[PDB]
């Protein structure tokens, strides 16, 4: 009865244990107000966008660029692309995919009782497989990518620096690269 | 008149320009029938 | 449970009919227009658009090269020029006679005469007279026409965008190297 | 959020509204247990409470700014 | 001031052509008195292509409305239970119709009507006016016209709403140039009404426990 | 799949004039089907006139 | 189909499926077939590319004109990397057109390598059985039928040789490209490369 | 254009509007082609 993630609260009844990535984590019981399949579709869409966003941001900031594109960091990349003109072009496939796969799938999820689960577009051209562990890996990687993208944007905007997105670079991730001579002093 | 085939050629080759830069958007939008004032005024029937 | 063969994550709709009453049924209808409109009307519109787009793209490509002695206009200004001359009035008149007869046929077909969606019976040369080849030729007609719609759209849009006659390709695409591997700069 | 005082006013307004609000005669300030409130209304409780808390907090913040403070 | 507004023309058949009177601007026609010219000037319409395309949009909406009327009686007609949901109807009409209508019109004003009208009052002829799509996203030009725009939406999300004083005003009176209400005042008006209606539309009960019962 | 199509137009149904004993009745050319509204004998009299 | 039955396990990696990562374990069977088909495609492409790059670096070019006014020596003088750019646009347009035809024809055969076909076994006579298209019956692979004089065991041995040469060819062609791009990355590549 | 729609078009007001439309158009065209005829 008690939630695994929160051992001082009762888990909701909608979560159960069949869904991939289920850790009994829903303190606000949002699964009761919001349908679980709709919420999972939103979660997977966000996860996928954030994964693509993180990898693209990291590559463009590290230096990989398309020919004819402006040689700018990922922070100014949006403004540079809009100024140069080719950025509605990327919206066009986004608009196509959304209008012809999300709206119908969303309506099927809400209305049709027999429908594929949230985020399941049956898109497996290579046939790698939709195993339970594979879906769990998808969900975990996606959530980590969501939080990573949030941090990456909020830190790149704050510091306006290179890939580490910290004020002193890798030294902040690794304190003992800073001095260690004060640590040895207190010792 | 020019009967095509009898007293004139049949299909006649068309006049063409050998490539060229992209015309600016305002160059043809300002003359288009639907997104130009004069184009709209000229996009009317006649009799 | 039948899933649409074009979008296997959506259930077939219902108004699309039995799977396969119409040649080309790959269940592609994400927006469900078949619920609002009748399928026979939609398919008549489909074949009309297919045929008109085919003739339009072929005419655009042809007029880019050759024109009759009287009409000395380019393909873009041909519409205005021949409206001023009066030929497009003649085309509108005759295609309107044909379209009034066509509309009478659509009315009869929708009210239940028995006519198929776009079967005008036009078959002088005898193509598709054998029933075995008729379904395959309907599917080929639909495929070619649905391609021709995008073909004509690309034709017109790229023609106006570039200003070039046949290929509808920018000057850098036509002249320069579109298969280059040495590092490019800022402009094409 | 920018200021700490603005945040304090917003958070205090939200807390006050959430603890004084009544829905169908059920309020924390009128001796309704938090468990009963959550079981009855659920996330609607917090959503309405913070919505009106944001309204009253925005009013208070703008008024305090107009008077002179924030 | 000198041009008499006219948007109707008679045909010469039986002598009625005199009714195409001198209305200024090298145009002969019947003078109108509906104020639509002033309405369009307030809205920021400066070209005839805009009028043509909004007319086409209106025709499309009329066709959609005929289709909706046919559909909601011949294909999928609601029930009396659906019709008698007066509480949800009031909620959606207050917050959803009136509130979002006012919010959208306030956005339209702030983004397209204030700059075009200010430039017209300054003296820029309609040909040289930057187009609404350019104005919508060109934040540098909008900062040039109204300096508060260079601060972005942070002064909105944080409650430093005083930064938008330039294009959201309580001036009152009439603009001396046009002799009409200030369009910044009208934008602030519609924004405040949008907030008021969205606040009012959360009163009546629905699927969730909160809300009032008019009974 | 029209059961009784017009001879002139296989894609339109047979007009009343097609199933008639007039000269030229074996053509069925009446897209507007004015033979249904107009008496066929009167219409043929006017045609010949 | 399954990695246990597939070829390619060599001696260089100890008579064992060399999958340091868990790719084969994690993926399904048809993913393995796709990987094998792509592996063979990469190996064959890289073998041709490596031989052509070595020829271009050695400056060995056909006696004649690649195009009227453009000699093979003219395009080859600057180097291997720049020769492709020096080629006129129409010639490589034709090359990419025939490669498009070859790829589409090989993909259009119905016993697909993913759906019950041998992965890496490109169908000979790829332009055969296609309505609205006639081509001479010149086999894509072995038009002279060299493999006819080989036994099944010999053919398996030569398939192993194919795979082990193709992997080296991928390594070599990427070495050539990397050496040309970043000088000093790949030694044994003089200024001619 | 079923028999029911033909019947509806044959109804009295639709027919009145159609015939008076044709009559008014006839009069107006006669005015355009023979204008200002205060005599015979
Ligand atoms: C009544 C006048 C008339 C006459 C006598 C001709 C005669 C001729 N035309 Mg034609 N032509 C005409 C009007 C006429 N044309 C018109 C009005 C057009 C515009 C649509 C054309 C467009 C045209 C083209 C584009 C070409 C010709 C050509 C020809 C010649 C080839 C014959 C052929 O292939 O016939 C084929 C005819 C048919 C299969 C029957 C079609 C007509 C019936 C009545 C339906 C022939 C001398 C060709 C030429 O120049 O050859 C040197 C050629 O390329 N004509
Ligand atoms: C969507 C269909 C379409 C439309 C709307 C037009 C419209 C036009 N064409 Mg035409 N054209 C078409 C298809 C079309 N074309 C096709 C398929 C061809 C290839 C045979 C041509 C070849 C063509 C030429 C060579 C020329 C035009 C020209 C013109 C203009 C004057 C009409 C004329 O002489 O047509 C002529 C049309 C034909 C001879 C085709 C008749 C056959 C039709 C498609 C029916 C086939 C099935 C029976 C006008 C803008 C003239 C112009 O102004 O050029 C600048 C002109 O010189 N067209
Ligand atoms: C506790 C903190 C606080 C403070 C210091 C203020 C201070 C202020 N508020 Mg108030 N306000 C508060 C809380 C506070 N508010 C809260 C919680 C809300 C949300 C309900 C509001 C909602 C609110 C509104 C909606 C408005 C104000 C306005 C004002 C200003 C003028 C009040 C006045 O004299 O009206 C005098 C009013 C009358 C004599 C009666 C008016 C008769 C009506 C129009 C009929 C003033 C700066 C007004 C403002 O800023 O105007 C510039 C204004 O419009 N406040
Ligand atoms: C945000 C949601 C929303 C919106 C925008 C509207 C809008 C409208 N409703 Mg309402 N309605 C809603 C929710 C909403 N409704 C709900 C939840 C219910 C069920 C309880 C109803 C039940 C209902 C009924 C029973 C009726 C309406 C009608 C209307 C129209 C009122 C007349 C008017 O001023 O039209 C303003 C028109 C426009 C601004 C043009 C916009 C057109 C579309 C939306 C684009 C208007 C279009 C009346 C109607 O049928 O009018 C057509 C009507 O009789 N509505
Ligand atoms: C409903 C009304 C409304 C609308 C629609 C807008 C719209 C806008 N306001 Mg806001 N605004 C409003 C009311 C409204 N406002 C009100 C009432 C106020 C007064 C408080 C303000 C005050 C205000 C200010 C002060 C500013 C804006 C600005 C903006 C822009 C914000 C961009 C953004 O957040 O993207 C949201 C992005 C997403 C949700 C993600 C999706 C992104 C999509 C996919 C991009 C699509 C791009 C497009 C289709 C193609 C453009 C191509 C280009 C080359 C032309 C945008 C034009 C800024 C601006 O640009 O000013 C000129 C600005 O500085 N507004
Ligand atoms: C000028 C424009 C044009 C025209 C008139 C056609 C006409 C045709 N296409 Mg289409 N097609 C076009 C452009 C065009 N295509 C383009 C650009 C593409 C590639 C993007 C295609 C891709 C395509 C496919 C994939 C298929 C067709 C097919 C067909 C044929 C339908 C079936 C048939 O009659 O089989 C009997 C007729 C023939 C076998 C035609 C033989 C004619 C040869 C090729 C003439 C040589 C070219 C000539 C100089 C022009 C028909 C002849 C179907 C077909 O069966 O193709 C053969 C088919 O499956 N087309
Ligand atoms: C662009 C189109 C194209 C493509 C992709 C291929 C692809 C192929 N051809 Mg080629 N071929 C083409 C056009 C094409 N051909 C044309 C137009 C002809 C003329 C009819 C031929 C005639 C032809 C013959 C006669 C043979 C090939 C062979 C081959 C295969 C081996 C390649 C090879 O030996 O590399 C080139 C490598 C070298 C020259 C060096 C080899 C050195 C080693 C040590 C062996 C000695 C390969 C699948 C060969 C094959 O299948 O072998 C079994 C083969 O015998 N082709
Ligand atoms: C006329 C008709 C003629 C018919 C011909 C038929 C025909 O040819 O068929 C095609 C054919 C055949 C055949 C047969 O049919 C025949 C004839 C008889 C039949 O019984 C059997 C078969 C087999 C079916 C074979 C083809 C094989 C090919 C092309 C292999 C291509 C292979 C390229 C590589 C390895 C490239 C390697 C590059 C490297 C290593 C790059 C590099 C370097 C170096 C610089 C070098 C060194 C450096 O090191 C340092 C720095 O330290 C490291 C590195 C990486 O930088
Ligand atoms: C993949 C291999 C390949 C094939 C299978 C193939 C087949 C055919 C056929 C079919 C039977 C014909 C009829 C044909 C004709 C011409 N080919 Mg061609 N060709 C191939 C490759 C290249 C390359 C690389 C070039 C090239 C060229 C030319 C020119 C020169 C025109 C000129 O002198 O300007 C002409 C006339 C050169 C070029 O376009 O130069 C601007 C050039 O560089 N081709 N080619
Ligand atoms: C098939 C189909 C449809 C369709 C269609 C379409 C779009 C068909 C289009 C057909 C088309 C485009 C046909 C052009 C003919 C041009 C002719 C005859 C030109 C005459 C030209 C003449 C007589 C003269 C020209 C002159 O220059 C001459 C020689 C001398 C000069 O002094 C000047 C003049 C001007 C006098 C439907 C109905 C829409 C739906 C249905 O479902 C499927």
């Amino acid at each position: 009865a008690k939630s695994k993630a929160i051992p001082f609260l009762d888990a909701p009844p909608a979560l159960d244990g069949t869904m991939a990535g289920d850790k009994g984590f829903d303190p606000l019981l949002l699964s009761n107000v919001v349908p679980i399949q709709w919420a999972r579709e939103a979660e997977l869409k966000h996860a996928r966008i954030c994964m693509l966003a993180v990898v693209g941001w990291v590559t463009v900031d590290l230096g990989f660029t398309v020919p004819y594109a402006p040689q700018v960091s990922s922070l100014a990349a949006h403004d540079a692309a809009v100024d140069k003109g080719v950025f509605l072009g990327l919206l066009i496939p986004i608009a196509l995919v959304e209008v012809l796969a999300g709206i119908p799938k969303c309506f099927q999820i809400m209305n049709e009782p027999d429908a594929s689960p949230g985020g399941d577009y049956k898109f497996d051209p290579l046939g790698i497989g939709a195993s339970a562990e594979m879906q769990e890996k998808e969900i975990s990687n996606g959530r980590l990518a969501m939080l990573a993208f949030s941090g990456i944007v909020t830190q790149a905007a704050l510091t306006q620096g290179p890939f580490p997105y910290t004020y002193n670079g890798v030294e902040d991730l690794v304190p003992p690269m800073q001095s260690v001579q004060g640590a040895l002093s207190i010792l | 008149m020019t009967i095509p085939g009898l007293n004139a050629p049949g299909l006649v080759p068309a006049t063409k320009k050998p490539a060229g830069a992209k015309p600016s958007f305002e160059s043809y939008r300002d003359t288009s029938h639907f997104w130009s004032s004069q184009g709209i005024m000229d996009s009317v029937p006649k009799v | 449970v039948v899933y649409s063969e074009a979008l296997p994550f959506l259930v077939r709709r219902e108004s699309l009919g039995p799977v396969g009453a119409l040649v080309g049924d790959v269940g592609f209808d994400p927006l469900g227009f078949t619920e609002i409109l009748p399928l026979a009307w939609l398919r008549e519109a489909e074949i009309k658009h297919c045929r008109t787009a085919m003739l339009a793209t072929f005419g655009f490509a042809f007029t880019d090269f050759w024109h009759f002695p009287g009409f000395d206009y380019t393909t873009l200004e041909a519409h205005d020029a021949v409206i001023a001359q009066g030929g497009m009035s003649q085309l509108l008149l005759w295609i309107g006679l044909l379209e009034v007869f066509s509309a009478i046929s659509i009315d009869q077909m929708l009210r239940g005469s028995g006519r198929e969606p776009g079967d005008y019976g036009f078959d002088p040369l005898g193509f598709a007279s054998d029933p075995a080849k008729k379904a395959d030729l309907q599917m080929k007609e639909l495929a070619n026409g649905r391609l021709a719609m995008f073909a004509f759209g690309g034709f017109v849009t790229q023609s106006v965008l570039t200003g070039n006659t046949f290929p509808y390709l920018f000057d850098y695409q036509t002249a320069g190297d579109i298969v280059a591997i040495a590092a490019q700069g800022a402009s094409p | 959020q920018f200021n700490p005082a603005k945040a304090f006013i917003m958070m205090f307004s939200n807390i006050l509204i959430i603890c004084t609000m009544s829905i169908q005669g059920k309020s924390l300030a009128r001796g309704t247990p938090h468990d009963e409130m959550v079981e009855s209304f659920g996330i609607t409780w917090l959503l309405a409470g913070t919505s009106l808390g944001h309204i009253v907090g925005a009013g208070a913040i703008l008024g305090c700014t107009a008077a002179g403070f924030l | 001031t000198s041009i008499k507004p006219s948007a109707q023309v008679v045909w010469p058949v039986v002598g009625q052509e005199i009714l195409n009177g001198d209305v200024g601007g090298g145009f002969s026609g019947v003078q109108i008195t509906s104020g639509v010219f002033q309405m369009w000037r307030a809205s920021g319409i400066t070209n005839e292509t805009e009028l043509y395309w909004t007319a086409m949009g209106g025709l499309m909406m009329s066709a959609l409305m005929v289709f909706a009327g046919w559909f909601h009686y011949h294909k999928a007609a609601p029930k009396l239970e659906w019709f008698q949901n007066v509480e949800s109807m009031m909620n959606h009409h207050l917050a959803g119709l009136l509130g979002l209508g006012c919010l959208s019109w306030s956005g339209h004003q702030i983004h397209i009507s204030l700059p075009i009208n200010k430039l017209l009052d300054a003296g820029v002829a309609p040909q040289e006016i930057p187009l609404p799509h350019e104005l919508l996203f060109n934040q540098d030009l909008m900062a040039q016209l109204y300096p508060s725009f260079k601060k972005g939406l942070l002064p909105f999300f944080t409650l430093n709403w005083g930064e938008y004083s330039d294009f959201l005003t309580f001036k009152g009176g009439l603009n001396p140039i046009t002799g009409s209400l200030w369009l910044s005042d009208t934008a602030h008006h519609h924004l405040a009404l949008a907030v008021l209606f969205i606040f009012a539309g959360h009163m009546y009960r629905t699927n969730w426990g909160i809300g009032h019962s008019m009974k | 799949a029209i059961s009784k199509p017009s001879n002139a137009m296989p894609f339109l149904t047979a007009p009343p004039c097609q199933s008639s004993k007039l000269p030229g009745a074996e053509t069925g050319f009446d897209p507007l089907y004015l033979s249904e509204f107009i008496d066929i004998k009167w219409a043929r009299e006017a045609e010949l006139k | 189909a399954l990695v246990d039955s597939m070829e390619g396990v060599g001696e260089e990696t100890g008579g064992q499926i060399w999958d340091p990562l868990g790719i084969s374990e994690a993926v399904s069977d048809e993913a393995v077939m796709w990987f094998r088909a792509s592996e063979l495609k990469h190996g064959r492409v890289a073998m041709l590319a490596s031989v052509g790059y070595l020829v271009g670096a050695a400056k060995i070019s056909f006696p004649g004109e690649l195009a009227k006014g453009v000699t093979f020596a003219s395009v080859a003088a600057n180097g291997p990397y720049q020769a492709w750019d020096a080629v006129p646009q129409a010639g490589k347009l034709q090359i990419l057109s025939i490669i498009l035809a070859l790829e589409w024809a090989t993909e259009a055969k119905k016993p697909h390598y993913m759906r019950g076909g041998v992965p890496g076994k490109i169908e000979q006579l790829p332009f055969d059985g296609i309505q609205g298209l006639w081509a001479p019956k010149i086999k894509f692979w072995d038009p002279l039928n060299f493999t006819g004089a080989l036994s099944a065991e010999q053919k398996a041995r030569k398939r192993k040789a194919e795979l082990k040469n193709g992997r080296l060819a991928m390594i070599g062609i990427i070495s050539f490209i990397t050496g040309h791009n970043l000088p000093g990355s790949v030694p044994a590549l003089d200024s001619s490369f | 254009m079923s028999k029911d729609l033909l019947k509806y078009l044959s109804t009295a007001p639709v027919l009145l509007t159609a015939w008076m439309s044709l009559t008014a158009g006839m009069i107006i065209e006669i005015q355009r082609f023979f204008p200002d005829s205060l005599s015979f």
